[PDB]
RNA sequence: CCCUCGA
């Protein structure tokens, strides 16, 4: 009954089947006409079986089982335990979280297809773009130091160093005059890279296997626009960034509910993701609904989405039935 | 008016230029762009769907003796360039014991269908390791990822993997202005990826891109 | 889809500070697993993409899915609900868009010249359609003063009552403006019939436009005006040419003379406080009054060093976004820090 | 309504059902974090 | 109504006109619903009483009765 | 696939080897042999000693803790050098992302 | 009572209210929210609540 | 790395004023002014400096 | 590889010389690869007639100023502009307008050589007063799209902007429709003169493109996505 | 409920 390794597995996939005692009283009359019919001796179950979570998918890594029947130390009354391991390759998708080292964060708005990204003058299309504005007023401009340094390590670089090292580069580099692409530079804080150092190195950037700068003394770049095919009207500031794929991801907190679990206490729908909850509408929120004056919305958020327990049944019936919603009930949490 | 011409230039076996002109003024750089699109989106390729391994169930786990876990392999194999004339799934297989590199040149591909850079390294085995893996051929194109395990009907053994079908590599232009007769004379530049040549390919854009402007006629 | 048309749903996020905090839409099916956002809603929400999130309801009876389409959809909630002004208004990248789409340029491509000589005034276009084809070569630009004649614009309420009746106006009467193509443009965004706007759209301009179409034209009217304003702020935006580079962070260059002149004052003051003519309450507040104006001038001689072009001092000033204090501790100086106790 | 005026929200004159106590706690609370030393 | 820009989906018909035939929001909210309850009851009592669309739902139907005046109501 | 910064400071390395994620050689030796499974090295004690590698490992939070190795076989190894790749760290050092090819400027309001 | 004591200070406010035996009219808005009545403001009001809607009797005809 | 200022014997959250949150100036070289977390347990959860050590 | 083949091309005419025209479904990307690529086409590449110079007897002094007559010099340039003519000389052509007396000019005012025609003789080009008479020589040429004053010793000749390109206005918008909701429709909005229709101009502009990537498709023609129906 | 985190 367990899910077999290397199984592909989507939502409400059995990954661990499981049966619980039920009582004759909890068969539904369909079952037990069912189970008179073909003359089912089994013993009422009803299903428990382990499924996989919503929105939720992925391969079946490994299972382990632990059993009473061997000497498996287990808590009282657990007679077998079972782990179903699944993993997920994710890939980078609109919602996802990312960031520089910079508290240079934002959510993934669009991925473009290659063609549409501005590109250089050589076709290398751009890898992400991060909006100006909001770059000055966060006081983090090491961002763009950084895009700096990180253009400049990527292309290599040779200070003259003929007639004479220049004054800029005369105070720290040292077997800093030059580098080859793509290299590895450290930046300690408080003792990195100076500005006049740092502008000195965007001059003598190395060029590309055609023997073009690609990008000019001040850090920027002629990008051609993608869409159309004509050129940006101005220089953009283009630079290699380290960029952090932060654990807040879509697939994570994607989440909705028509319908699920209620408190055994209040009746009033589960909260969380994991236990297929509905969100809270709170205390403010009946206010905003309040002032608007939309009385039918707020009543119906207070009894049939959540609390009246006929009136929730009553209001799936009709809309599977395809008639108008009734009437709201009690809440239930007000008998409480 | 003069009609316009379109003359190679080659730089390399894989790379060219295509002198266009002349051209309408300020028209240079929207029809290298419409080339250019086309290009890096539509010119069909071969690449592999899936593959198996012998003693392996999913992508997520090591073959014994062999330095790369299955993940790392997979990602190898992403850098191949293949080429195939089936236009229906074929298969490769790699049969290999160590010590040794696997690369791709130990790749034993059926009649039809080709491959192109045999030095790439695919493993590393050592004097226990013994890989034996089959690889699915087929041909597309674009960007097409891992066709999941139900919507073919795969069995477990089986590991998508997702496919770069084209076969470009590179694509940029500039037009040079001459401004009385002014017009734009445009510059592609096209690098491809040894699976078919620059002109190759230009000709499958220009196909595609003749077809699809049809339609305003 | 079928279901989905036209079915209202109500989109909140917290902490819901006013009704505006939740607010009804037609739902569009997206590829993807987030919620899309439109980006003038925003400042109703107190929403941006570091990462928010927003929760979705659904109305299910007659009732409520008719006071989501007709009390809370977002389109009829253009106005604050506490100062009954507009804020679904073009708020950073929008502006930046329309600010750069209507500023004129001296001596830009394409000006208007008058008739010098034999040569004639090479300005004037018998149309806007002339003045695109014109943009379309590199030949004018979308920020030169030029003169072109339009037919589809109200004129201003000066040129209109010389050249016609008061209120005298239609679609056919033609007129001739001396505007850039950008200004045209700009007016051609807001509805028929509204008097010509000839002037740089900074953010204050835009906010009196916005609030003269709520107080005398429908809420659709300023509804689709302003989706209007913020595709073409948007698609301008991206060619402004506003970037951030280190070169574009101009330091103020008597920085060094400056800051040396308040220290001598500062030293001064020292001196007095050791020779016992300060209590120490009296000479941290001179000291502060000292850096305070250090402060100020150095903003003063940074202000007077930056080209009115560049890409702080424009996003700045047009009302986009940010302020110059933020500048003046970008380039120029920090100042004077707080202590834990204030 | 009269004396009340216009409701800010519509720009009309106020609609005679308005919950006017909750959208004026609601206009004065918001920008309260604003306020400083 | 003159030169307006045709509205699409929920912004049609446009609110405006619909507050003209009504005299506060709240007034049309039930107005507009109370119809829609209606034409759902139809199809299971009179209406609906405009062309209907390919797959409308009885509340956009209910919405283009009142802008064209089909229907009365009272307070 | 991770991919140390082109622009750092000193610290990415000496985070990574005492974070612990990054297998580090005990004792100076040569590689006597390499698998994705364990890494053996021949000390010049005569001695043995093979650092077993986490396989896709689940943390605490769900990420992926996959050790690689970096060494081959033969390959000479002093004491502290480290023979394994972690989860973030690429040949030693603290690798947390990528290094990206950025563009500052407003695009269409995708970005806004 | 029930406004009060929902509001702040409940268990003072109770035992007053059972000292006084007080009677709630149940009224207001939050009271008709608690209960899970039609809040008396906006589309809750009696003047819009109780719209008789029926057709024309021309455009009945067609 | 951790230091926490919340615990048993430690002092309770209803407790904690601002000043315990500020940055204080003997936490110069001991515990790092910037790595803080930015809602409710701002300047009680703080983390060791680089070449700082615990004394017995 | 495989071809998708359900693209489709529809017409809404605004105008009698306006229309919308709507691509769709597109493969993704593929409404931005022909948005600018047509639209570019239909503005600089359609053959059309127009005024390159014109030479306005009794004032050749003071520009800008014209005896007798109520409107400027640039005004008449700027009139004689939106003159839309058509044309089948290879080279330069010549009219002539000659009117006198206090009345109102038009287009058709003006007595049209062998083989050009003028489209829009309604349109008002001036008024004259008591003692007022206009005697004007215009100069119409064969071109493409819009070539700027193109600039002799012959006092008297203004050369003006010369709009050869049939099409005046031009715009286009990608949206999102597909079968998948990111597949691309093209949607072109094009107001052109009285010389073609927007039809003709579409037509005219798929032509001169098929042409363009035939160039292309040349070099070796070859495999590439194709539709059933055209 | 508490802990750590998110806007
Ligand atoms: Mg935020």
């Amino acid at each position: 009954g367990i899910v077999r390794i290397g199984a592909e597995v989507r939502d409400g996939d059995i990954l661990v089947g499981k049966v619980t005692p039920k009582g004759e009283t909890e068969l539904t009359p369909e079952e037990r006409l069912l189970r008179a019919i073909f003359g089912e001796k089994a013993r009422e179950v009803r299903d428990t079986s382990l499924k996989v979570p919503h929105g939720e998918s992925g391969k079946v890594i490994g299972i382990r089982v632990f059993s009473r029947e061997d000497e498996d130390e287990l808590p009282a009354g657990v007679n077998e335990l079972v782990r179903v391991y699944v993993a997920q390759k994710r890939k980078i998708s609109d919602g996802d979280k990312l960031a520089g080292r910079h508290g240079n964060k934002g959510v993934i708005g669009k991925i473009l297809p290659v063609e549409d990204m501005p590109f250089l003058a050589d076709g290398t299309p751009v890898d992400i773009i991060l909006n100006t504005h909001g770059v000055p007023r966060r006081m983090n401009i090491g961002q763009i130091l950084e895009t700096h340094l990180g253009w400049c390590a990527h292309s290599g670089w040779k200070v003259d160093a003929a007639k004479g090292v220049p004054d800029w580069a005369a105070r720290l580099p040292d077997e800093l005059l030059e580098a080859q692409p793509n290299a590895i530079v450290s930046t300690p804080v408080f003792d990195g890279a100076q500005e006049a150092e740092l502008q000195g190195l965007l001059s003598c950037t190395l060029p590309n296997r055609d023997g073009d700068v690609l990008v000019d003394a001040d850090g920027k770049a002629m990008l051609f626009d993608g869409r159309s095919g004509e050129p940006f009207p101005y220089p953009v500031t283009v630079g290699y960034m380290y960029i952090m794929k932060l654990h807040h991801l879509v697939d994570d907190k994607i989440h909705a509910r028509s319908t699920g679990p209620y408190s055994m206490i209040t009746q009033q729908p589960l909260g969380g993701k994991a236990q297929f909850g509905g969100q809270r509408f709170g205390e403010m929120e009946c206010w905003a609904m309040q002032a608007y004056g939309a009385a039918y919305t707020l009543q119906e958020l207070l009894t049939i989405k959540s609390d009246d327990t006929v009136g929730r049944v009553k209001v799936y019936e009709a809309i599977v039935k395809g008639e108008n919603i009734p009437e709201p009930g009690i809440p239930e949490s007000f008998k409480v | 008016s003069q009609r316009p011409t379109l003359s190679e230039d080659v730089l390399t076996d894989n790379r060219s230029q295509f002198v266009i002109e002349p051209l309408e003024p300020g028209f240079g750089y929207t029809l290298g762009n419409s080339l250019r699109r086309t290009l890096l989106s539509s010119i069909p390729g071969a690449a592999v769907t899936s593959i198996r391994i012998d003693g392996v169930l999913h992508e997520f786990t090591t073959v014994p003796g062999v330095k790369e876990d299955v993940t790392e392999i997979i990602l190898n194999l992403k850098s191949l360039v293949v080429s195939s004339e089936e236009d229906e799934p074929v298969t490769m297989y790699l049969r290999k014991q160590g010590p040794g590199e696997v690369t791709a040149g130990d790749i034993v591909p059926p009649a039809g269908v080709t491959v192109h850079n045999p030095g790439m390294h695919i493993a590393t085995l050592n004097d226990k390791g013994k890989l034996e893996v089959e690889l699915v051929v087929e041909r597309g194109r674009g960007y097409v990822p891992a066709v999941q395990n139900r919507a073919s009907g795969a069995e477990i053994g089986r590991i998508p993997v997702d496919s770069i079908y084209s076969p470009v590599l590179k694509v940029t232009y500039k037009v040079d202005a001459t401004r009385r007769t002014d017009f734009d004379k445009l510059i592609l530049d096209v690098e491809t990826k040894n699976s078919i040549s620059p002109r190759d390919a230009l000709a499958s854009a220009g196909k595609t891109l003749v077809e699809l402007f049809g339609l305003a006629r | 889809e079928e279901v989905i048309a036209e079915h209202p749903v109500l989109l909140n996020r917290a902490p819901t500070l006013h009704r505006l905090g939740i607010q009804a839409f037609e739902p569009m099916l997206v590829e993807g697993k987030a919620i899309q956002l439109h980006p003038l809603v925003c400042e109703a929400f107190n929403a941006d993409f570091d990462g928010d999130q927003m929760a979705v309801h659904l109305p299910l009876s007659a009732e409520a899915q008719a006071e989501a389409r007709i009390l809370m959809l977002s389109s009829n909630n253009i106005l604050s609900p506490a100062s009954g002004r507009p804020l679904a208004m073009p708020r950073l990248d929008m502006v930046t868009g329309l600010y750069y789409l209507t500023t004129e340029v001296p001596g830009d491509t394409g000006e208007y010249q008058p008739a010098s000589g034999d040569h004639p005034e090479t300005g004037v276009y018998s149309s806007p359609a002339e003045a695109i084809m014109a943009a379309d070569r590199g030949v004018l630009s979308v920020r030169a003063k030029i003169k072109v004649r339009l037919t589809q614009l109200r004129p201003p309420v000066e040129i209109e009552a010389e050249l016609f009746g008061h209120s005298g106006w239609q679609p056919g009467d033609a007129w001739m403006a001396e505007t850039t193509l950008g200004r045209v443009m700009f007016n051609e965004l807001l509805p028929l019939g509204y008097p010509f706007v000839n002037k740089q759209m900074h953010k204050k301009v835009q906010a009196a436009i916005i609030n003269d179409l709520a107080e005398r034209y429908p809420m659709i009217v300023v509804a689709q005006t302003v989706d209007k304003l913020k595709d073409a702020g948007f698609y301008w935006a991206t060619r402004s040419g506003v970037t951030v580079s280190m070169a574009d962070v101009l330091v103020p260059p008597r920085k060094k003379e400056i800051l040396d002149h308040y220290e001598e004052r500062a030293d001064k003051v020292e001196k007095q406080f050791q020779r016992g003519a300060l209590n120490h309450d009296e000479r941290n507040e001179a000291l502060v009054e000292i850096w305070k104006e250090a402060t100020d001038e150095v903003g003063q001689a940074l202000r007077e060093h930056y080209p009115d072009d560049n890409p702080i001092i424009t996003i700045v000033d047009s009302g986009a976004t940010g302020n110059f204090t933020q500048t003046r501790t970008l380039a120029g100086m920090k100042g004077l820090v707080t202590n834990p106790k204030g | 309504a009269t004396c009340y005026g216009r409701s800010m929200a519509t720009g009309k004159l106020v609609d005679i059902g308005e919950a006017v106590g909750i959208v004026a706690a609601q206009s004065i609370g918001e920008p309260g974090t604003q306020l400083t030393m | 109504s003159g030169g307006y820009d045709t509205p699409l989906g929920i912004t049609n018909p446009p609110i405006d006109e619909l507050l003209d035939r009504v005299s506060s929001k709240y007034a049309l909210v039930i107005y507009a619903a109370k119809r829609a309850r209606q034409i759902n009851d139809y199809y299971n009592y009179v209406g609906p009483l405009v062309e209907p669309g390919l797959q409308e739902k009885p509340l956009s139907i209910a919405l283009r009765e009142i802008h064209a005046d089909l229907l009365e109501h009272t307070e | 696939r991770s991919e140390a910064p082109l622009v750092g400071t000193g610290m990415e390395l000496r985070a990574a080897i005492d974070a612990g994620d990054v297998v580090v050689a005990e004792e100076s030796g040569v590689i006597e042999e390499v698998s994705a499974d364990y890494i053996t090295v021949m000390h010049d004690n005569g001695t043995r000693r093979t650092y077993r590698m986490r396989k896709f490992a689940r943390s605490n939070h769900g990420t992926c803790a996959n050790q690689c190795p970096i060494v081959d076989a033969g390959d000479r190894v002093e004491a502290g050098q480290v023979i394994a790749d972690g989860p973030c760290t690429d040949d030693g050092e603290m690798a947390l992302g990528k290094n990206l090819l950025v563009a500052i400027m407003p695009w269409e309001g995708h970005n806004y | 009572w029930l406004s009060a004591a929902s509001f702040q200070e409940t268990t003072r406010v109770l035992t007053d209210a059972a000292i006084n035996c007080r009677s709630d009219k149940l009224n207001g808005l939050k009271e008709n929210v608690i209960i899970g009545k039609l809040i008396p403001a906006g589309t809750g009001i009696n003047r819009y609540r109780n719209i008789a809607v029926q057709p024309t009797e021309e455009a009945r005809a067609a | 790395r951790r230091l926490s200022a919340l615990g048993p014997g430690g002092l309770s959250r209803e407790r904690a004023g601002l000043e315990v949150r500020d940055v204080h100036p003997s936490h110069y070289g001991r515990m790092c002014p910037i790595e803080t977390p930015e809602g409710p347990n701002i300047g009680l959860i703080g983390s060791l400096s680089v070449y700082a050590r615990v004394n017995p």
